[PDB]
């Protein structure tokens, strides 16, 4: 139930972390798909 | 090459070690009749522990700037777990954290 913390985490999670993090070290690899 | 053994898609044994605890905490549980939900799930980069309904548990990687040994529950996704179920991740995965890269600094 943890909806109150979780609130603002949307804004900074798909927003900027999905293409910070799964743009930043990976260029090469995804190869487990 | 029909079959892969997917190396890159191996979390070290914390798919196996992680969905052991899990499969006692299923059917130990510890919601009952009062605060039900999922009784816990093993996804492609990060260990879930028993959820409740309506909860978005967002775990990210220890560490996001030196990520090195990783240990337990990596990638930032925030998966909702309602009366049905597992919700759909969001963020999406599709290889979260990197844990099993070479160099993951720039």
């Amino acid at each position: 139930f943890t909806d109150s913390y979780s609130r603002y985490r949307k804004q900074m999670a798909v927003k900027k972390y999905l293409a910070a993090v799964l743009g930043k070290r990976y260029k090469q690899r995804v190869k487990n798909k | 090459m029909g079959s892969m053994a997917h190396s890159d898609g191996i979390f070290k044994k914390e798919q196996a070690m992680c969905l052991e605890k899990i499969q006692r905490a299923n059917e130990l549980m510890g919601f009952n009749d009062s605060s039900p939900g999922c009784p816990g799930m093993w996804d492609n980069i990060t260990c879930w522990k028993p959820a409740h309904v309506g909860e978005m548990v967002l775990v990210s990687c220890p560490e996001l700037f030196r990520i090195f040994n990783p240990d337990q529950d990596m990638g930032v996704v925030s998966r909702n777990c309602t009366e049905d179920g597992w919700s759909e991740p969001f963020p999406h995965y599709f290889d979260a954290c990197g844990f099993d890269e070479y160099e993951s600094e720039t």
